[PDB]
Order: structure tokens, then C-alpha cells, then sequence
């Protein structure tokens, strides 16, 4: 719950974090 | 940067003509909202990120 | 049609040599109209309604699929009948007007009893067919 501490990686797991959900999303148009 | 047509506009434009703020909360909206109507929590920190 | 059955309306009785335009005639469907324009307005609320209680509540993974699939009927759904509202309107503005009854593509009237049927219909019985064939051979 802190901030974020010097070093983390935060690109990868900002990528990592938009790419999980992706299964959920409709491949259509909707 | 006042619409002079409708229909979706080019993310190009927002940042050249309306600004660096602009383009980015254009994109962050517009994905959360895909997101948002599925349910999914992503905090736009990470979609900043990569913008 | 169930649609005479809901209103207290009997079928119409059409007399011998009766007309087309009179104030009770078209009083009369002027509130069938707008009753029917209402009735969907009030239709496509209650759809708006009930996808975001989905939205807004969060299934679980497993019946995701499920629930992702029901979700797109709807969304599908709502869209078709938006357009409908919208191709009354263009009928009531027909009947307001004096453009109504007749085919598009040839100056031949559409009969009376095939406008009480479909009072959305835009050409008669043979244009209409011939154009969903040239569709059949113009898309596939
Ligand atoms: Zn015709």
C-alpha cells in the first residue's frame, strides 16, 4: 500500500496489467 | 480544436492542435471504457504508462 | 394481430366508398402512432436498464462466456430497435404529410389491406421480392 519504491519495473507490469484481462474482452465490435 | 465535422477523430490531431494532456485523457477514456462496460478494474496509472 | 387485442381497438371497419382522409381518421391513427412510438421508446429504456446491471455487476470467470455472449444478443438487439423507432417516425410523417400509400419505384399503390399489415412498407409486393433476389445474387 505504499508508494512505489525506487526500481520497480513499472512498464512491464503496467503492460502486464492491460494485457491479463484482455480474455474477457468481445473480439467483435459489439 | 473546436469540431468542425463529426465522427471519431485522429489521435494525431488531439495532440497537435489541443495538447500533450489533451491525446492522453482521450486515450485513457476511451480504453477504460471498453474495460469498464466488462467489469474490469484497470487503474489508469498503467495505461499512462504507456501513453 | 395481438397489437388490435391490447388496445380496445376491433379491426377497422372500412366502409364501401370510404375515403383515406378525415379528422377521426387520422386522430385516430395519429394516437396509434404516437401510442406505438411510446410503447418502444419505453422499450429501449427497459434494455438500457437491464445491460448495466450486467456492466455494473462482475460475473464470474467461468460464466463469463456465457454471460458475455448474452450480453451481445442485447447490445445487437437494442440497436435493431432504435431503428425502428426511428422508421415509424418517418411513417408519421408520412401520414402528417401526403406521401403516404404508394410504391417508391413505381407509381403503383400499395393496397389498403397490405398498409394496415405493415404501414412501414415502402414498395409493393412485386418490386419488393425482385430486389431481395438481386440481393441474394448481389451480396453472395
Ligand atoms: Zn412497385
Amino acid at each position: 500500500g505504499h508508494i512505489i519504491n525506487k526500481g520497480e519495473a513499472i512498464g512491464v507490469i503496467a503492460a502486464q496489467s492491460i494485457g491479463e484481462p484482455g480474455t474477457q474482452l468481445t473480439m467483435r465490435t459489439f | 480544436g473546436d469540431v468542425i465535422s463529426d465522427g471519431p477523430e485522429a489521435p494525431h490531431d488531439i495532440l497537435r492542435l489541443r495538447g500533450v494532456h489533451a491525446v492522453t485523457r482521450y486515450i485513457v477514456n476511451e480504453v477504460q471504457d471498453v474495460y469498464r462496460l466488462q467489469g474490469v478494474k484497470i487503474n489508469d496509472k498503467h495505461i499512462e504508462v504507456i501513453v | 394481430l395481438s397489437i388490435l387485442a391490447i388496445a380496445g381497438v376491433e379491426p377497422y371497419q372500412e366502409k364501401p366508398g370510404e375515403e383515406y382522409m378525415n379528422e377521426a381518421q387520422l386522430a385516430h391513427f395519429r394516437r396509434i402512432l404516437e401510442a406505438w412510438r411510446n410503447q418502444l421508446r419505453d422499450e429501449v429504456d427497459r434494455t438500457v436498464t437491464h445491460m448495466q446491471d450486467e456492466a455494473a455487476n462482475f460475473p464470474d470467470p467461468v460464466d463469463r462466456a456465457a454471460q458475455e455472449e448474452e450480453f451481445s444478443l442485447e447490445l445487437r438487439n437494442r440497436d435493431r430497435e432504435r431503428k425502428l423507432i426511428k422508421k415509424i417516425e418517418k411513417t408519421l410523417k408520412k401520414v402528417e404529410d401526403e406521401d403516404f400509400g404508394y410504391c417508391e419505384s413505381c407509381g403503383v399503390e400499395i393496397g389498403i389491406r397490405r398498409l394496415e399489415a405493415r404501414p412501414t412498407a415502402d414498395l409493393c409486393i412485386d418490386c419488393k421480392t425482385l430486389a431481395e433476389i438481386r440481393e441474394k445474387q448481389m451480396a453472395g
